[PDB]
């Protein structure tokens, strides 16, 4: 999930862009 | 953008920062 790559490693917008619904 | 360790509040909050009304995966208020 979204939080494995934000939370456990560093995520981009873009990829905080895909899990907009 | 930013380059920070987001998790759940921080992340959830940047997602409501990034989708705002589009929503996102996790829990919209009601």
């Amino acid at each position: 999930g979204i939080v494995e790559q934000c939370c456990t490693s560093i995520c981009s917008l873009y990829q905080l862009e895909n899990y907009c619904n | 953008f930013v380059n920070q360790h987001l998790c759940g509040s921080d992340l959830v909050e940047a997602l409501y920062l990034v989708c705002g009304e589009r929503g996102f995966f996790y829990t919209k208020p009601t």
